[PDB]
């Protein structure tokens, strides 16, 4: 593939992938299953005014992966912008 | 390893993003690029709307300039083609070459209903990004997915495939799209909204098992719209959709299954809730059509949604969707390199790829006719 029939082709895959998303189920718990498992990510940080997408990651995190995060040793951080911003911009307190 | 997720509508407090606006020279070059274009294309400051959240605001057609940002308005179309035989596109506004203002209107505050919350939101966010990127925060391949509304600000900030006066634009277009998609018939209350549902807060329920049946069997033999629209949390949130009767209906028959406790892991069982069904119909066919929606057992109103959002009602115009996102996001500024393997859209929550099978697994969720060629012809070389 060229890198520029792709890049048609991404276009026109991200155009109907936004125009049916309003239309369709939002399918946010295979979303973070995907980037809390398959990624193994240790820093999730929320963009946002409240911390609506960091608390129900934490739930998330509680109802599975409590055995998954201990056997494998993995430190998770979940940060919202809104009040971790000492911890997402590297500022502690002294 | 770092993942970035963006909300969506929600809790749109007033001075969101103020703070970080008075401080961060990022984040002045995206309010104050956004507010110029609001202020010369439509007449109002998105900023003096956060800040303020005034209950109404009139805008003037006055001068050259007035008569200007007054064609803008007109121009502003809704299509919802394939609405049954083809096209039935209409006009957003009462607007014509006579009108001298035009008011939005609102309860307690514009900084709740969709065409502004969606814009002040998606700019709270970039903002915060691009004041994060400013600082040397943000590293190179991190992975970012956005909930609803938040998927649309994750990609403008991570991917950058508009600009920020284009991504304002199309979101305030498509905010009153929206705000005209269902009929608001009296005191511009149409009857939907959105029930947050923790299906273990009543009994032993699943994601698409139990709670699933008492909304897939109430919508199959009485004719109405609810469907589940958020999948959050599992087996602790989930969102439906629909009318404002139907959530009632639910958050009623939730309550009284809680109480009468049952267990559960035709018309014996299959058909028991579907009795059930018929009888809270009954008691909910009679509701008068407006109503407030009551936290329950199970189910908690989400405050500031208005449009049933994600559901099958919000299909007919998907097209005319798709084709105002083409003549929006140019193909050159898509640059697929800050896009594979990071980016998860909601619609398929699988990291994007420009695949043959990410191609065959899109169709096989939505059937495009775009995307079905792309698969019969996939010898693009």
């Amino acid at each position: 593939m060229k890198p520029e029939v792709e890049q048609e082709l991404a276009h026109i895959l991200l155009t109907e992938l936004l125009a049916y998303q309003f239309a369709s189920p939002v399918r946010w718990i295979e979303t973070q299953d995907v980037f809390l498992k398959d990624f193994n990510t240790e820093r999730v940080v929320e963009i946002g005014p409240s911390p609506t997408l960091a608390g129900m990651a934490q739930r998330t995190l509680k109802n599975k992966y409590e055995s998954y995060d201990a056997a494998l040793s993995l430190h998770r951080e979940i940060l919202c912008y809104s009040k971790d911003a000492k911890e997402i911009y590297y500022t502690p307190d002294p | 390893v770092t993942t970035f997720v963006f909300t969506g509508q929600g809790s749109q407090e007033q001075g969101m993003g103020m703070d970080l606006y008075k401080t961060s020279k990022a984040a002045q070059d995206v309010w104050n690029r956004a507010d110029n274009h609001f202020k010369d294309t439509y007449g109002f400051s998105i900023l003096d709307i956060v800040i303020n959240n005034p209950v109404n605001l009139t805008i003037h057609f006055g001068g050259e300039k007035g008569k200007r940002i007054r064609e803008n308005y007109s121009a502003m179309i809704f299509e919802t083609i394939v609405d049954g035989k083809l096209k039935t596109e209409k006009i957003f506004k009462e607007i014509n070459e006579h009108s001298t203002s035009y008011t939005f209107r609102s309860e307690k505050g514009l900084l709740s209903a969709t065409q502004f919350t969606q814009p002040a939101l998606t700019l709270m966010e970039k903002a915060a990004f691009e004041d994060l990127k400013s600082k040397g925060l943000i590293p190179a391949d991190a992975t970012f997915a956005g909930h609803s509304l938040g998927e649309y600000a994750a990609l403008a900030s991570l991917a950058d495939v508009m600009s920020i006066e284009s991504l304002v634009e199309v979101v305030f277009y498509r905010g009153m799209t929206m705000q005209v998609a269902v009929p608001r018939d009296e005191l511009g209350r149409s009857n939907y909204g959105m029930i947050a549902i923790n299906p273990g807060r009543v009994a032993a329920s699943f994601s698409q098992e139990a709670l699933q049946y008492v909304v897939e069997r109430v919508g199959k033999r009485t004719g109405w719209l609810v469907e589940i629209v958020n999948y959050n949390v599992e087996n602790q949130q989930y969102v439906a959709a629909g009318d404002l009767r139907a959530l009632d209906t639910v958050t009623n028959v939730l309550n009284f299954i809680k109480l009468q406790k049952i267990d559960i892991i035709l018309e014996e069982v299959e058909g028991h809730l579907f009795e059930i069904i018929d009888e809270a119909s009954k008691k909910s066919a009679v509701k008068p059509r407006p109503l407030k929606l009551e936290r329950g057992f199970a189910c908690i109103p989400l405050v500031g949604i208005s449009v049933p959002f994600h559901s099958t009602y919000l299909m007919n115009g998907v097209k005319p969707f798709k084709s105002f996102l083409k003549k929006n996001i140019i193909k050159e500024n898509v640059k697929v390199a800050r896009l594979a393997g990071k980016y998860i859209p909601n619609l398929t929550a699988k990291p994007f790829q420009v695949t043959k099978e990410y191609f065959q697994d899109v169709y096989d969720l939505t059937g495009s006719e775009p995307i079905k060629e792309i698969i019969d012809n996939w010898e693009k070389y």
